[PDB]
RNA sequence: GUGAUCGGGUAGGCGGGCGUGCCGAUGGGGCGGAAGCCGGGCCGUGAGGUCCGGUGGACCCGUCGGUAUUGCGGAUCCUGCC
RNA sequence: CUAGUACCGUGAGGGAAAGCUGAAAAGCACCCCGGGAGGGGGGUGAAAAGAGCCUGAAACCAGGCGGCGAUAGGAGGGUGCGGCCCGAAAGGGUUGACCCUCCCCGAAGGAAACACGGGCGACCGUGGAGUACGAGGGGAGGUGACCGGGGUUGCACCGUCCGU
């Protein structure tokens, strides 16, 4: 239970975005690196955001929930860095990712939109 | 079966292709490398016709890396040329039994094309002549192994 | 900082220097499959004389810096690691480990169950 | 491609330009090669010239030396001379080159230049030959 | 060890190094301390002092 | 800390290290796969060390102290293979 | 180990080589081809380890893959700059590869344009100016995935093997 976490995931849509983001990579275009979905955030190009839980240290994304939380972005959480980034599409770890252009997963991502926003409230 | 030996080959299918061998024979390696470089990629019937018409001397084989003292031939390409009739005999055999073990396999003989023909020394048989001045030198018999695979063409 | 500059400088000088091979390895057989520096003696030797346009010899100048000579390139000390009582006694701030090539599965997991425990980096 | 008139030149000079231009990687035509000078006695140039004819090699006269008799071959020979023929890179400054007699067809009513340092009003001394004249006295048709 | 067999040498002129060889074919070298089957050079010693 | 007043080297003298087999002790590994072999990485001026993968199927390594038929390119070297 | 044996010499006498299947023979039943030795399908076994039997190195040979390959000159290599190809992750890397731009400090060393003048001249002196630069030592933002390595090979410069 990490410190800068506010939610809780199942494992069902926790699969679910798991093929979202590796279908998304396949198909639109998506961004990984913590940077990467600060500036995403920041400029406004986030139609869905995801973290990872083996994030040391606790400094690197600890602002990215808040900074989506205000500019009113759906950001969730993923268990593994390893498997982030592979889905991802690398051979190296990632931290946070986000995806635009998101074509063939309508459906899925804004279900867990929905199913975050049942989290949140 | 008795795979005493293995293949130079790789990646067998055993659904599309068919095997065959000779261990151990009493011929050329020099000559059978060779004349295995020319049927390499043919279809079966051409190469039997061709190892017919080299066994009754009206076509010859290039000699392109063994080539010694060797006289030209007529026509193009040539170049020095020969006829080595046991090596072409011990070759049709090879292909015949490759031939009836494709057709217990289930393929169509009239669309097999040769895909891996190879040569390998064998081991040596020793001996000796007599000689001069009191000597006795080697006189040594050199063997051959030879491989084959076809492949069923779509 | 002093140490990331030390480094560095041994990053370009090891990839400077040249591999250390005897007189004519590349000739024989006997040579290239066992290639090591042997020392040449020969009264008209060369690579002994030292001239221009011919193959270097191994020097006490080439030597790494002090503060970094024998360390892993992320920085760490290594330490071979044979069980999980050897991994305490690593300090995980400047130390790492490396477990033993003839150590068995049923132990490689224990030892790193316990690496993980403990915040102990295990480079292989 | 530069085209240089070699009327009134001085061969040697007008050769180490050239030299130099073909290594610094340019196109160059000579015309009017049988219009340059070379300075001296005639009996001594005469001589050398000659002499660089009848060498052969006296076991196969089909491995050379090849030394040039027609005016055109002189003049690129000399340049030649003036190359690292031995390297690839010499080779192919050599392949950028060509000479020729009087003036063709193709290259009428064009732009010549000129080649100052290489001019014979620098001379003082009358005593010079003509590279026709060469050829004339080893045999060259023109 | 190494000093049973009879030995003969050949000598200079044949081609081949100054050797002491068996009489009888094979004609294999022998006794010398290089030579397979022959003496060792410098061998352990039971005269030897340990105490 | 000092070195403008140290930094080539044949014969030759002196110092410190690497590697190999057996013994007394000590710490350890191995059918969840030892030695050996093939191919690749990292450290080390270097002699060399160690890891990954594959093949293999039963033993092996580190440190302290002792001991030795203890390190090969060459002898028109020896044995065997080509 | 069927060794003072085989074998050599008229004879006294001389004198080799040669170890290891598997826990168990369970040592390949049956079918097609071949004159046959054998090949191919099938079987035993944890594993072919198949008696031409533990492991199975190197030299050498054949085929496949990659790179080069018929205007070309040095003992087969060294340094530097490029082209074609390959990738493990034990090396690194999205917890940021490479690259682009801007700010600060900066050793020894050290410009040019330009204003005047000296010299027959090639040039020089003065001020510009110890400025602009400058091995390297730090910082800030744009970018978003390679790098290090390896095989072979092109171009330029250098290079007459080893032991005595």
């Amino acid at each position: 239970k990490p410190s800068y976490v506010k939610f809780e995931v199942p494992q069902e849509l926790a699969e679910k975005a798991l093929e979202a983001v590796e279908i998304a990579r396949d198909t639109g275009r998506i961004r990984k690196g913590t940077n990467e979905t600060t500036k995403a955030v920041e400029r406004g190009q986030a139609k869905l955001v995801i973290i990872a839980e083996d994030v040391d240290p606790e400094e690197i994304v600890a602002h990215l929930p808040p900074l989506c939380e205000e500019k009113e972005i759906p950001y969730v959480y993923v268990p593994s860095k390893k498997e982030l980034g592979a889905a991802a599409g690398l051979e190296v770890p990632a931290a946070s990712v986000a995806i635009i252009e998101p074509g063939k997963a309508r459906e899925l991502v804004e279900d867990i939109a929905m199913k975050v926003k049942e989290l949140m409230k | 079966s008795r795979g005493r030996f293995s293949y130079s080959f790789q990646n067998f299918d055993p659904e599309r292709m068919a095997r065959a061998s000779g261990r151990d024979l009493r011929i050329s390696p020099k000559h059978s490398v060779e004349l295995l470089r020319e049927i390499r990629g043919m279809m079966l019937n051409d190469a039997l016709r061709y190892l017919d018409d080299v066994i009754a001397k009206k076509r010859p084989v290039p000699m392109k890396r063994f080539n010694d003292s060797q006289g030209h031939k007529p026509g193009k390409g040539f170049g020095p040329g020969r006829y080595p009739v046991k090596v072409a005999k011990a070759v049709k055999k090879i292909l015949l039994n490759a031939k009836n073990n494709a057709e217990q396999k289930g393929l169509d003989v009239d669309r097999l094309k040769i895909i891996h023909a190879a040569a390998h020394r064998g081991p040596v048989l020793r001996g000796y002549i007599p000689r001069a001045f009191g000597r006795a030198t080697p006189f040594n018999e050199q063997t051959t192994h030879i491989e084959i695979v076809v492949e069923e063409i779509r | 900082n002093e140490k990331a500059r030390l480094l560095r400088i041994r990053a370009k000088l090891k990839r400077k220097k040249p591999r250390f091979l005897r007189q004519e390895w590349w000739r024989y057989p006997k040579f290239k499959n066992d290639p090591k520096w042997r020392r040449p003696k020969g009264i008209d030797s060369k690579m002994r004389l030292k001239k221009k346009g011919k193959p270097r010899s191994p020097s006490i100048g080439w030597s790494s810096p002090k503060a970094v000579r024998g360390l892993h390139p992320s920085g760490y000390e290594e330490v071979l690691v044979h069980n999980v009582k050897e991994l305490e006694a690593i300090d995980p701030t400047r130390q790492a480990a490396r477990i033993a090539g003839t150590v068995g599965a049923r132990k490689r997991e224990m030892i790193l169950a316990r690496a993980k425990e403990l915040g102990v980096k295990v480079l292989n | 491609m530069r085209i240089i008139n070699a009327e009134g030149l001085i061969l040697g000079r007008l050769a180490s330009k050239v030299a130099k231009m073909l290594l610094e990687g340019e196109e160059v035509v000579i015309v009017n090669a049988e219009k340059a000078i070379i300075t001296g006695n005639r009996e001594d140039i005469f001589a050398k010239y000659k002499q660089r004819t009848e060498l052969r090699t006296r076991t196969n006269p089909r491995r050379g030396p090849f030394y040039p008799k027609r005016s055109d071959e002189i003049v690129r020979r000399t340049v030649r001379g003036m190359l690292p023929w031995k390297t690839d890179r010499g080779r192919k400054a050599f392949k950028r080159l060509k000479v020729y007699v009087g003036v063709p067809k193709e290259f009428e009513g064009k732009e010549f230049e000129t080649i100052s340092e290489a001019h014979m009003s620098r001379l003082a001394t009358p005593k010079y030959v003509t590279v026709g004249e060469v050829a004339k006295f080893l045999g060259g048709k023109f | 060890a190494g000093k049973r067999r009879v030995t003969e040498n050949i000598g200079k002129g044949h081609g081949m190094a100054r050797v002491e060889r068996i009489k009888t074919s094979p004609r294999f070298a022998a006794f010398v301390p290089f030579a397979v089957g022959g003496r060792r050079t410098h061998p352990p010693k039971v005269e030897k002092i340990i105490w």
